[PDB]
């Protein structure tokens, strides 16, 4: 009756997660864990090996920037096609298309990044990313050793991917994860919080049978979830604030416009 | 002026 509509509901959305984002998680496992025949990544743990393996594993190439400059470019053109993903899945949601379209673009604003970091945590270990749609593997290591501006700039997304990567999700609780995300009634400047909040407390409840029935010996891990929400906030600021410290204290910072409109805030 | 909202418009 209502549960088999919560999975009904659920399994649509893993459908359209599955359309709308190419590496799912059970794809990037297999890579890191080294389960897969089909080829085997590069790894990028030192400048040699970042100019040997650039042209590979890449996503006019004559930039001429530092190092460090490349790599953070190069993040944010990945999250600039993460943003169009995460809104092809977002209008596939039941009810979304049907919310006033400011409030989808505030629901959008204030929730890609955080599911982003997410996501992102289905291509780390505690070594490194996957990165290139698999094709490449960026060491933690290498990353932290860049300039002391950029350096810390994805340990905060390394911390948080190994803990969220604790909880043993698959991609049918992380499509329904993402959907409740999106869906939040409390994002600044929503002007109908109502309609946002409905949906959601029919999404919490799919996220909450998925659990119980994909996890029935993991107690808890809907209260689990439900915190590395709020944390997912926390961490999206520490972000944006570090993003303003380069904005402020680096020249020759191009930022592609789709996310200057999101960090507007 | 909204790219976002572009997005949102798009099939
Ligand atoms: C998975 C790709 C990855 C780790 C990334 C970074 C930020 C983000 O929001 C989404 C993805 C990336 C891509 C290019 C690069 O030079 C450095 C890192």
């Amino acid at each position: 009756p209502e549960s088999a509509d919560l999975r009904a509901l659920a399994k649509h959305l893993y459908d359209s997660y599955i359309k709308s984002f190419p590496l799912t998680k059970a794809k990037a496992r297999a890579i890191l864990t080294g389960k897969t025949t089909d080829k085997s990544p590069f790894v990028i743990y030192d400048m040699n090996s970042l100019m040997m393996g650039e042209d590979k594993i890449k996503f006019l190439q004559e930039q001429s920037k530092e190092v460090a400059i490349r790599i953070f470019q190069g993040c944010q053109f990945r999250s600039v096609e993460a943003v169009q993903e995460i809104t092809e899945y977002a209008k596939s949601i039941p009810g979304f298309v049907n919310l006033d379209l400011n409030d989808q673009v505030t629901l959008l604003k204030y929730g890609v990044h955080e599911i982003i970091y997410t996501m992102l945590a289905s291509l780390m270990n505690k070594d490194g990313v996957l990165i290139s749609e698999g094709q490449g593997f960026m060491t933690r290591e290498f990353l932290k050793s860049l300039r002391k501006p950029f350096g810390d700039f994805m340990e905060p997304k390394f911390e948080f991917a190994v803990k969220f990567n604790a909880l043993e999700l698959d991609d049918s609780d992380l499509a329904i994860f993402i959907a409740v995300i999106i869906l939040s009634g409390d994002r600044p400047g929503l002007l109908n919080v109502k309609p946002i909040e409905d949906i959601q407390d029919n999404l919490l409840q799919a996220l909450e049978l998925q659990l119980k029935l994909n996890h029935p010996e993991s107690s808890q891990l809907f209260a689990k979830l439900l915190q590395k929400m709020t944390d997912l906030r926390q961490i999206v600021t520490e972000h944006v604030q570090l993003l303003q410290v380069i904005k402020k204290t680096e020249t020759d910072m191009s930022l592609h416009p789709l996310l200057q409109e999101i960090y507007k805030d | 002026p909204s790219l976002l909202k572009k997005l949102l418009l798009a099939p």
